[PDB]
């Protein structure tokens, strides 16, 4: 984001005091092989 | 309730209540605002005083505001194809 | 993977069916009550499922009064069944 | 006896499996209240910590010390 | 049937208690389905082809009603996620809540089962268990009186009196007339719910008592107008006077206490700048009166149903609340007009 | 949102294996105060953004405990560690005999 | 390949296509085996092994088994082929075109719908949870309890007493 | 006699004996320690997650 | 992943070699001799039956109802082989979060195998005869669920790996003494021929004989075990094979010795005789970990 | 958002499947099982994602009352096949 409108600040929440897990749903979009291994507690189970 | 339950307990209905052992709710902190905001009848009939604390609480369960934001990043990441793209990991 | 374990069993089972077929070249309403009793008892067993699973942490004085109570009504249902059940 | 001696030996002769259905299930209800042994099982059940321990900030408080071995808190030592 | 008939009857009484004394959304869900398992054996009773057809038509409409209601419960987890019966918090879940409760009641679009279910009931004891059953969906509607849209409740209340007022004109079956007065009265029930939730509970009190007085006086076996005709001369003439007090009260007549709902439903609505709707209520209510107009002529006139066979032995039915309740059903408009406060 | 800087995370961490840490619960007795300071910080202030300097003291004290085992009684500790990994998921059963060899060496020290 | 839940959810609706269509109760009975068994996997992917296996024990180990009896009691012997049946295939073809045509719009993440909610990515936010707990956790480690919910145990027991008594009075 | 019956048991002492040995001997090839760990509860899975984070990036079970 | 293939092919050989042991043990129980003309001691007959029944033996269709008749062997053979997966043979193939829940469910899903085969034939006499055989399988799964829930309530969770740890010095036969007799009868449920009897014929009972070995190993874990020993997996497996096969002989014993119960009286064994006994024990097994401390 | 676009769609498809008929009354009760199955999955996802722990018992109770209707209504279906030959929607007497 450099040419758009998003500042990438303040976050989605309007409270800006609590701040939950946040990167539970995010956990970096890049490299899908690492994301699939991270969310596989029930699946495979090794 | 049409008939109230006086001198007897059979609730355990609302979220962020008495835990089975000690297990927390996913939106525990947000209802600590919401129940404390709307314990009186002031924002129950009007529902305007606790609008700020409700929008963040609706954001906790659905995550729609983050969903639109992450889609905007992913689309712009796809826009960088055959352009000035870089991947640190 | 669990899907890798499942599919390999089913594909070899269907493979035996291919060998089985391609390779060779040349009323009574009384039995319904059984299915009724079975399905109604399943749910009482389903409610009695978490017994060696929830007793580890929860209070015993509160549980024991309720745990036996489900088995009591599971036998009380059978006590009503004894008075004229059937010839089968 | 009118039915204590009469309607017991008849139950042994005519379907004695029904004797087991009332006696064993009967002992399952009466014995837990009578026995002075149920108190020990409740003690260890509450003592077993599944969740992580929480430290409280003390300002003039008794029966609380450091994490090291000291004469403080509950800490059940029922039969080693 | 011995004790088991009373136990089944007590579980409908207990079933509505779970609906009444509640806070959890799945708790009322159980309360509705506790009734579903318990009405069906009384629906059957006398081993009839009509009873089998009525119960299957009753179940398949009301089982779908509960599953539509459970959808509204699950959307209440999709948004907000609070399991307390107070508000729906959704413009979508409120639609699937009101329409599901309309299925269990005799409201406009889901009314088709009501006359054919009432016909298949073997006895007068089972006929009460539909008028008393309507207390259960009404109790939930009182709890969720806000957050529910006017455009899909008031339209269902207006249409129900229209279809109720034309739905008994081409009918002679005594069960069918009572089934369409049920559809007619439900329009007067839900019309109050936005304009103060009070008086809806009192509208139940008047309706449930007045309907129970009918079937307890129908203990002398009658299924049609022509079968209730042979009652003036062959049977007791004082019984025709007391049914006259219940026939005329069901329609809008001020000397009788069946005008006591039509007193306050119009009064509370006119307070909130709405006049065009209460006009439409009262005019269509005359069509509801018109069924009883032709049904009063079965008792007031001779009508020639003599029959050669004459009864000498006096009739001995149950008649449990057949004496205490019609005295309150005939006159209470002069007795307690302040009862609005006492009930709600 | 404003998160912490890139050079906020403490150096020298996660050098020990998963079961190597689980082998010794003496870490609960010795070096317990800095662990309890971070624990009390978390229940008072739920955010990880404020309680990170206390966590730097946790990572520093953890290395001080393990280096003592690296210097003295390395032989009975590694033998106990090879025993604890050889078993399935029992993690304490079938290793009590080599647990007797442990603690006895450590008894010479404090 | 990358998706886990979304691929199984399509097969879940595909089973229900055979319910909107009426291909005789025998072939419709096969729907509860396909959509039910896959329906376990949708529950199992988010966690909670106990609740996912409840469909295996009751729906697949009782419910449809008893429904297998009534198919033999009434409307039995032979099921008519759905290819020969009129409008049954018409309901089947219109049923799939409400789902398969939609999936093409779900491609490129976001999609327009009748409801306000959008599709999204469904790969990184598919689990929607980080670490949360540790021992006896995952929300359904201690799932069902007789403690606290003592009232719910009684009322379930009442309805199951009703069921045995009532069906005996019907038949 | 039992020179006929027991060979019918001895052949079962091979084929039914295979699944017990095959599941045990396979951990020699999969792991350098003859062990595979099962999660059961999220705590033991996180230990396996950080074991892949330490030293061996691809391998789950590794020393130090 | 070669282990799955090492739990299908040698497993099907154990089903194939079962037909010899069923003919030889029952043979010696009847003073006749087992197979001898075929091989050295008749050991070459299980492969000889496989060539006979599959290759040249055809199928004359009664009706062949399109989807069925070919679908029923998939529910038979497929579900019987999936049961082998969570079994705690030293270290199981992908150990389940809950062991016995997968064990009870796939056995209750195996009821369809005899149900779909009843639909496979057009004749009414076949399906009425089929539903009667379903009625036996459907009823004894209630007792199968109860006895399991009372054995686990003594010690261990639903995990099959914890059932080995509880039997460190003492078997579960002695604390569950009436249940040991009860579980042995309830295992005779999936058309075992000992209590009562009702694609091609060959592969259909290849799943039915597989379920007999399945229950034989399931008895050898829930009631037997002796020890575990993580140091040597060999010492457990040799000891397990003797314990499992001694129970396999006992299923060939009940079939040999005892006649059919009369279908009605077999249904009188349940509800009237078995269910009042098992529920009273279920009541008793609730109180035991509360009376004396023992809730693992 | 992602999964809820299919399981809600499966509910609406089954909602059509109930009220649409081709004379078979067995198929309607079969769809009532599917309706409860679709309600089971939709409830499971809402409770499992947002870690409630207490509400996990509720779909188990819902599963019990799913089978309560889909047996007692199924018993009435048998009574239709006792009075009449074969179960059909067209075969009725009520007016």
């Amino acid at each position: 984001v450099m040419k758009x409108x998003x500042x990438x600040x303040x976050x989605x929440x309007x409270x800006x005091x609590x701040x939950x897990x946040x990167x539970x749903x995010x956990x970096x979009x890049x490299x899908x092989x690492x994301x699939x291994x991270x969310x596989x507690x029930x699946x495979x189970x090794x | 309730q049409k008939r109230l339950g006086v001198d007897l307990d059979r609730w355990m209905t609302i979220q962020s209540a008495e835990q089975p052992h000690g297990i927390p709710s996913r939106c525990h902190a947000f209802e600590k605002e919401w129940i404390e905001c709307a314990h009186g009848i002031g924002s129950i009939r009007a529902e305007k005083e606790c609008k700020i604390e409700f929008e963040d609480f609706r954001e906790c369960l659905l995550r729609q505001k983050t969903m639109k934001r992450l889609h905007a990043i992913r689309r712009q990441r796809e826009k960088l194809i055959k352009e000035g793209k870089y991947t640190p990991p | 993977n669990l899907m890798l374990a499942l599919l390999t069993n089913f594909t070899l089972a269907t493979l035996l069916v291919i060998i089985a077929f391609w390779l060779p070249q040349l009323f009574s309403m009384k039995f319904f009550l059984v299915a009724i009793t079975f399905l109604l008892f399943d749910l009482e067993i389903a409610l009695l499922l978490p017994l060696p699973w929830a007793s580890q942490t929860a209070n015993l004085n509160t549980m024991l009064t309720m745990a036996l109570f489900l088995i009591i009504l599971l036998a009380v249902s059978l006590a009503y069944e004894w008075t004229q059940k059937g010839l089968e | 006896a009118e039915r204590v001696a009469a309607f017991l030996k008849n139950v042994w002769a005519k379907e004695p499996v029904l004797v087991a259905s009332f006696a064993i299930a009967g002992l399952a209800v009466i014995l837990p209240t009578l026995s002075p042994y149920t108190k020990y099982s409740l003690m260890i059940n509450x003592x077993x910590x599944x969740x992580x321990x929480x430290x409280x900030x003390x300002x003039x408080x008794x029966x609380x010390x450091x994490x090291x071995x000291x004469x403080x808190x509950x800490x059940x030592x029922x039969x080693x | 049937n011995p004790i088991i008939f009373i136990i089944i009857l007590l579980t409908i009484m207990l079933g509505t208690i779970i609906v009444m004394i509640s806070s959890h959304w799945l708790l009322v869900w159980i309360g509705f389905e506790m009734n579903m398992l318990a009405i069906i054996p009384i629906m059957m009773k006398n081993h009839n082809p009509r009873a089998t057809e009525a119960s299957t038509k009753y179940f398949l409409t009301q089982s779908t009603a509960s599953m539509l209601l459970m959808m509204a419960v699950i959307i209440n987890l999709m948004f907000s996620g609070q399991w307390t019966v107070m508000k729906l918090f959704n413009p979508m879940a409120s639609m699937l809540m009101t329409m599901a409760l309309a299925m269990k009641l005799g409201m406009a679009p889901f009314h088709f089962w009501v006359p054919e279910v009432t016909q298949g009931i073997p006895l007068s004891s089972g006929l009460i268990l539909l008028t008393w059953q309507k207390l259960a969906p009404m109790s939930v509607l009182y709890q969720i009186f806000p957050s529910i849209n006017l455009n899909l409740i008031l339209t269902l209340s207006v249409l129900s009196i229209l279809i109720g007022g034309w739905g008994g004109l081409n009918q002679t079956q005594l069960r069918k007339i009572m089934a369409y007065s049920s559809i007619a009265h439900m329009g007067w029930m839900t019309a109050v719910l936005p304009y103060n939730p009070t008086m809806t509970l009192l509208n139940l009190i008047i309706y449930i008592i007045m309907t129970s007085t009918m079937f307890t006086m129908f203990m002398a076996n009658s299924t049609t107008t022509t079968l209730s005709l042979s009652h003036t001369w062959n049977k007791t003439p004082i019984m025709t006077v007391l049914i006259l007090a219940t026939l005329l009260s069901m329609g809008g007549l001020p000397p009788l206490s069946g005008f006591m709902p039509k007193w306050m439903i119009i009064q509370e609505m006119t307070k909130n700048n709405s006049i065009i709707l209460p006009t439409f209520m009262a005019i269509t209510a005359l069509l509801n009166l018109y069924f009883y107009m032709r049904l009063t002529y079965s008792t007031t006139l001779t009508m020639f149903p003599s029959t050669n066979n004459m009864k000498m032995k006096w009739q001995f039915p149950l008649m449990k609340k057949m004496t205490f309740l019609p005295t309150m059903v005939v006159l209470s408009t002069m007795m307690l007009p302040l009862t609005p406060m006492l009930s709600v | 949102e404003l998160p912490s800087l890139e050079d906020l995370k403490v150096q020298e961490v996660k050098v020990s294996s998963s079961v190597l840490k689980a082998a010794a619960h003496h870490y609960g007795a010795q070096c317990d105060k800095p662990n309890k300071e971070f624990m009390l910080c978390r229940w008072e202030e739920k955010d990880p953004r404020r309680c990170l300097e206390e966590g730097k003291l946790v990572n520093q004290c953890a290395l001080e405990f393990f280096r003592q085992i690296k210097r003295h009684c390395a032989e009975p500790f590694t033998e106990y560690w090879t025993c604890i990994d050889y078993s399935g998921l029992q993690l304490f059963r079938r290793c009590r005999k080599q647990q007797a060899q442990f603690d006895e060496c450590v008894l010479d020290k404090l | 390949m990358l998706y886990i839940v979304f691929i199984l959810s399509v097969i879940f609706v595909m089973g229900f296509v055979g319910f909107s269509s009426k291909p005789s109760p025998i072939y419709g009975g096969l729907g509860l085996i396909v959509s039910g068994g896959v329906g376990c996997g949708i529950v199992l992917n988010f966690g909670g092994s106990f609740l996912g296996l409840m469909v295996f024990l009751i729906y697949l180990g009782g419910m449809m088994v008893v429904f297998g009896y009534t198919t033999a009691m009434a409307t039995e012997q032979y099921p008519e082929i759905w290819l020969s049946n009129k409008a049954v295939l018409g309901a089947f073809v219109t049923g799939l075109l409400m789902e398969f045509f939609m999936v093409y719009y779900v491609l490129k993440d976001k999609e327009v719908e009748v409801v306000f909610e959008f599709n999204g990515l469904g790969d990184w936010v598919i689990y929607d949870t980080g670490d949360s707990g540790f021992f006896s956790e995952e929300a359904m480690g201690i799932a069902a309890l007789y403690s606290y919910g003592t009232w719910l145990v009684i009322v379930t027991g009442w309805s199951l007493l009703i069921g045995v008594v009532v069906i005996m009075e019907i038949t | 006699m039992w020179f006929e019956v027991l060979p019918g048991i001895a052949v079962m002492g091979v084929c039914l004996f295979i699944p017990g040995m095959a599941t045990a001997r396979i951990h020699r090839f999969s792991n350098g320690g003859k062990e595979k760990r099962v999660a059961h509860y999220p705590y033991q899975w996180y230990l396996m997650e950080r074991d892949r984070r330490v030293s061996g990036v691809n391998r789950s079970y590794v020393s130090k | 992943m070669i282990n799955i293939l090492m739990l299908i092919i040698p497993i099907l050989l154990a089903v194939a070699f079962l037909t010899l042991v069923e003919r030889k043990v029952l043979g010696y129980m009847q003073l006749r001799k087992g197979p001898n003309v075929v091989g050295p001691y008749g050991l070459l007959q299980p492969i000889a039956d496989a060539i006979k029944l599959f290759i040249k033996e055809p199928l004359r269709p009664a009706t062949s109802s399109a989807s069925m008749f070919i679908l029923a062997p998939i529910m038979a053979l497929g579900l019987a082989l999936t049961m082998w997966i969570p079994l705690p043979m030293p270290y199981p193939l992908i150990n389940m979060n809950l062991g016995v829940l997968f064990m009870l469910a796939m056995s209750s899903l195996a009821v369809y195998s005899i149900l779909w085969s009843g639909w496979a034939s057009n004749s009414k006499y076949a399906l009425i005869g089929a539903l009667r055989a379903v009625a036996q399988t459907i009823s004894y799964e209630v007792t199968l669920a109860i006895i399991l829930l009372s054995v686990l309530l003594m010690s261990g969770s639903f995990t099959l790996s914890t059932l080995i740890t509880t039997q460190e010095q003492m078997w579960l036969i002695l604390p569950a003494w009436p249940l040991a007799m009860m579980w042995f009868i309830s295992t005779l449920a999936e058309t075992n021929r000992a209590p009562f009897d009702l694609g091609p014929f060959a592969l259909f009972f290849m799943a039915e004989y597989a379920n007999i070995i399945m229950m034989n190993i399931f008895t050898a874990i829930l009631f037997l075990g002796t020890s575990h020993n993580p140091h040597m997996p060999e010492l457990y497996t040799i000891n397990f094979t003797i314990k499992s096969l001694l129970l396999t002989m006992s299923f060939l014993w009940i079939r040999a010795s005892y006649p059919r119960f009369r279908y009605d009286q077999l249904m009188h064994l349940l509800w009237k005789n078995f269910l009042p006994l098992t529920l009273a024990l279920c009541m008793w097994h609730v109180s035991l970990p509360i009376l004396t401390s023992g809730i693992p | 958002s992602m999964v809820y676009m299919n399981i809600m769609m499966a509910f609406t498809v089954s909602l059509v499947g109930l009220l649409m008929y081709r004379s078979h009354l067995m198929s309607s009760l079969l769809c009532l099982e599917g309706m409860m199955l679709s309600l089971f999955v939709m409830a499971a996802l809402t409770i499992l994602n947002s870690h409630f722990t207490l509400a996990s018992m509720m779909p188990i109770i819902l599963l019990v009352f799913a089978a309560c209707e889909a047996a007692l209504g199924l018993s009435l279906l048998v009574m239709v096949s006792n009075t009449y030959g074969t179960d059909y929607v067209q075969n009725l007497n009520l007016l």
